[PDB]
């Protein structure tokens, strides 16, 4: 889980995949147990 | 203006006075969103020992559970949070609440390292 | 801000949807502080 | 190519992921070709 | 607006392999015809 | 995994083996996507003139129109294909149809710089 980087035209396209790198990134942050309690409630409604 | 969320929101936060005035404008303190997460669930993991007596004292439910079967026990227990746990144990909390995969608050201390809580829990049997 | 149903032609894009849509929903448990941790850390690479 | 329905809290998450949807979707309308190229682009990039 | 090249690093892989499935689709966006694009829209909030 | 979905896909791709085995397996030459798309506008906005023409000449609709109300016509002029635009004329293409923002094959022409197109229409008035 090293650091990879990427380039990307047009600014719109750069602030989407930066709102997209943040959750991503801060989804490690996340108390596992409310992940687990998510993923046993998107089963359900799937 | 739906004061459930906005006491959610000041628990994670750790807002102490906001958690305080939403309660006396009549907040339920065992308001629960999507997935039945509660204020004292929010103080507990995030480590707001404050918030959490308060909310305790005005009559959050101890052993509240998520879809996942997480108390305030188990969060405190994950989280590493001796302070949280000990008021929680004080207040009734199950020792032996089990989440959906069977752990225990106790399973969850050793599974993250947090050994002096572990041994209150294991004591506290 | 209550539960609306997105339309999706294409299990490949829904499935896609639901991993970012995880990482989205589940930053709603995470501290203000938090985050503006996270935010001022890339500010630095800017 | 069903037509499923992923259930959404919130209209920033909706909003959000209804963008990225869109650029998805619309990529059934590019000849094969276009994306090869494309891909070939970003091979000959590493 | 410029159509300027960005600079982005990401932690772990298979958030890269995320962001480049999305990098693509996004880029390739520029490239479908506005016509399909518009048709697509006035059918994105007729489902509204 | 659909007759009509591959030869969409066909005329997109430019592959007129594939078009024509299509239709001889009996594939609808007015199939339409989610979006009211026909084979016949695809050929016609990705410059497809031999593909064009065995779509009119197997009784393809040369004034379909998709969700916006985007004809052949529109999506021939929008991409500066005059070799295709004088055919789908000759085959009755409607100069007036409007799209859902009332623009003309005419209009789309003009916005892109199709100035060869443009004129075609305003003589095919």
């Amino acid at each position: 889980e090293d650091t990879y980087y990427l380039q990307v035209r047009g600014r719109k396209n750069f602030e989407i995949l930066m709102k997209l790198k943040e959750s991503l990134e801060l989804m490690e942050l996340v108390p596992q147990p409310l992940v687990d309690s998510y993923r046993q409630q998107q089963q359900l409604l799937q | 203006s739906d004061l459930g969320k906005k006491l959610l929101e000041a628990a994670i936060n750790g807002q102490l006075d906001e958690v305080r005035i939403l309660m006396a404008n009549g907040a339920d303190v065992n308001a629960a969103d999507a997935l039945g997460v509660t204020p004292l669930h929010l103080a507990a993991v995030w480590g707001h020992l404050e918030i959490v007596e308060v909310l305790l004292k005005a009559g959050a439910d101890v052993n509240a559970q998520d879809q996942h079967g997480n108390t305030p026990l188990h969060l405190a227990a994950w989280a590493g949070h001796l302070e949280i746990v000990e008021v929680l144990l004080k207040h009734g909390a199950d020792v032996n609440a089990q989440d959906k995969f069977g752990k225990t608050p106790f399973d969850l201390a050793i599974d993250n390292g947090n050994k002096d809580i572990a041994e209150v829990l294991q004591k506290a049997a | 801000d209550e539960l609306l149903y997105l339309p999706v032609r294409g299990r490949e894009t829904y499935e896609m949807l639901l991993e970012i849509k995880e990482s989205l929903e589940l930053m709603q448990y995470l501290p203000q502080h938090t985050i503006e941790t996270y935010r001022q850390q890339q500010q630095q690479q800017h």
